[PDB]
C-alpha cells in the first residue's frame, strides 16, 4: 500500500480578485480508492470536477481534483484527502507560492 | 484503437 | 518529437460492493484522448479530446464492445489471481495493464510495450523482442505457459507493429495543431525568505507541454542534486504541467546559484538566476 502525495496549487499564478482554478493533485497511491475534497474556510466547495482515474509508471494512481475560485486575502483553501494509508484525513493547506 | 485480444487471460 | 500510445486497464474488485470496477484510458503523449468506465449508467468509451471526436460510429461500437469484453475478462483475471496466489475473496484487489508502442522521431516504431501488474506489483511483462516474457513470481510463469499456447506476443507483435503504430500515426495528424506542439515552460525564480540567514530559491516552470522536463539548482556551477527539493510535475488542468524546484541559499548568496531549464519546446537550454 503506496500513501498519497497531495500537491494543492492554482491553475495561473494567483492575483486576489482574478478567477482562477484551484487543484488538488493526489498522485503515488495504491490501491485506488480515494477521498478528496476541496474545502474554502473549511467548508466542502460542492461545484468540484476530477480527471479519469489513471496510473504512472510505478503503478501507483494518480488524479487530479479541481475547481474554479477567485482567490483573496482572506480566503483559505484546502483540500481534504482520505485514503486506507491515512489514520485520519489529511489537509494541506493552499499555499499560493507552492 | 484498442488491441482485440479478447480471449488472452491470466 | 519522438510520440507513443498508451493504453491503461484497471481492474479493482470490490467484495460486498458489487463486481470488480473496470476501467480504460487511453493516451497519446501526455493527453488523454479515451476513457471507459464499467461504473457508468451506459458504459460506452467516450472521446476525451476534440481531435478523437471525428472518429464515426464504427470507431465507438468496436472500442466500447472490446471494453464491455475486456470487463468481463478482467473480472475472471481477478478470480484467477486469487488461485494463483491462494487469496480469499473477502479482500479488495486490482490488475492494471498497460500496452502501446513508442514511436521514433523518423515516425517509426521505436518499441511496444505490454505490462501487467496485480496489486500494484509487477506481475508480466512483454520484452522488447516483443515475442517473449518475463514473469514476475510462480503464479506469473503460469500466465506466461498460457500466453505462450495462445500466441498472444505474435498478436501483440503484430498489433504494436502494425495498427497501434498507424492509429498513432492518424490521431497525430488529426490533433497535430496540439499533439504536435510542444509548448515551452514560462519560467521564474521566486525568493522567499526563511530567517535573516537562509532563503529558499524557487525556479517555477509554467504551462509547458509535454510534461517531460528537467529543472536543476546549480551553486557554483556545481548541480545541487542531493539539496533540491523537486515536486512531482503536475498538470496545471489546461493540458499543460507545472513543476518547480527549490534549494535553500544563504542570504546575500543568491547570485551564485543559477536554475537550469531543459523542455523540448526551447530552442535552448534555459539559465535563470533571482532577478531582485
Ligand atoms: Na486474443
Ligand atoms: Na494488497
Amino acid at each position: 500500500q503506496r500513501t498519497p502525495k497531495i500537491q494543492v496549487y492554482s491553475r495561473h499564478p494567483a492575483e486576489n480578485g482574478k478567477s482562477n482554478f484551484l487543484n488538488c493533485y493526489v498522485s503515488g497511491f495504491h490501491p485506488s480508492d480515494i477521498e478528496v475534497d476541496l474545502l474554502k474556510n473549511g467548508e466542502r466547495i460542492e461545484k468540484v470536477e476530477h480527471s479519469d482515474l489513471s496510473f504512472s509508471k510505478d503503478w501507483s494512481f494518480y488524479l487530479l481534483y479541481y475547481t474554479e475560485f477567485t482567490p483573496t486575502e482572506k480566503d483559505e483553501y484546502a483540500c481534504r484527502v482520505n485514503h486506507v494509508t491515512l489514520s485520519q484525513p489529511k489537509i494541506v493547506k493552499w499555499d499560493r507560492d507552492m | 484503437s484498442v488491441l482485440n485480444d479478447i480471449l488472452a487471460r491470466l | 518529437g519522438s510520440h507513443s500510445m498508451r493504453y491503461f486497464y484497471t481492474a479493482m474488485s470490490r467484495p460486498g460492493r458489487g463486481e470488480p470496477r473496470f476501467i480504460t484510458v487511453g493516451y497519446v503523449d501526455d493527453t488523454q484522448f479515451v476513457r471507459f468506465d464499467s461504473d457508468a449508467t451506459s458504459p460506452r468509451m467516450a472521446p476525451r479530446a476534440p481531435w478523437i471526436e471525428q472518429e464515426g460510429p464504427e470507431y465507438w461500437d468496436r472500442e466500447t464492445q472490446i471494453s464491455k469484453t475486456n470487463t468481463q475478462t478482467y473480472r475472471e483475471n481477478l478470480r484467477t489471481a486469487l488461485r494463483y496466489y491462494n487469496q480469499s475473496e473477502a479482500g479488495s484487489h486490482i490488475i492494471q495493464r498497460m500496452y502501446g508502442c513508442d514511436l521514433g522521431p523518423d515516425g517509426r516504431l521505436l518499441r511496444g510495450h505490454n505490462q501487467l501488474a496485480y496489486d500494484g506489483k509487477d506481475y508480466i511483462a512483454l520484452n522488447e523482442d516483443l515475442s517473449s516474457w518475463t514473469a514476475a513470481d510462480t503464479a506469473a510463469q503460469i500466465t506466461q505457459l498460457k500466453w505462450e499456447a495462445a500466441r498472444v506476443a505474435e498478436q501483440l507483435r503484430a498489433y504494436l507493429e502494425g495498427e497501434c503504430v498507424e492509429w498513432l500515426r492518424r490521431y497525430l495528424e488529426n490533433g497535430k495543431e496540439t499533439l504536435q506542439r510542444a509548448d515551452p515552460p514560462k519560467t521564474h525564480v521566486t525568493h522567499h525568505p526563511i530567517s535573516d540567514h537562509e532563503a529558499t530559491l524557487r525556479c517555477w516552470a509554467l504551462g509547458f507541454y509535454p510534461a517531460e522536463i528537467t529543472l536543476t539548482w546549480q551553486r557554483d556551477g556545481e548541480d545541487q542534486t542531493q539539496d533540491t527539493e523537486l515536486v512531482e510535475t503536475r498538470p496545471a488542468g489546461d493540458r499543460t504541467f507545472q513543476k518547480w524546484a527549490a534549494v535553500v541559499v544563504p542570504s546575500g548568496e543568491e547570485q551564485r546559484y543559477t536554475c537550469h531549464v531543459q523542455h523540448e519546446g526551447l530552442p535552448k537550454p534555459l539559465t535563470l538566476r533571482w532577478e531582485p
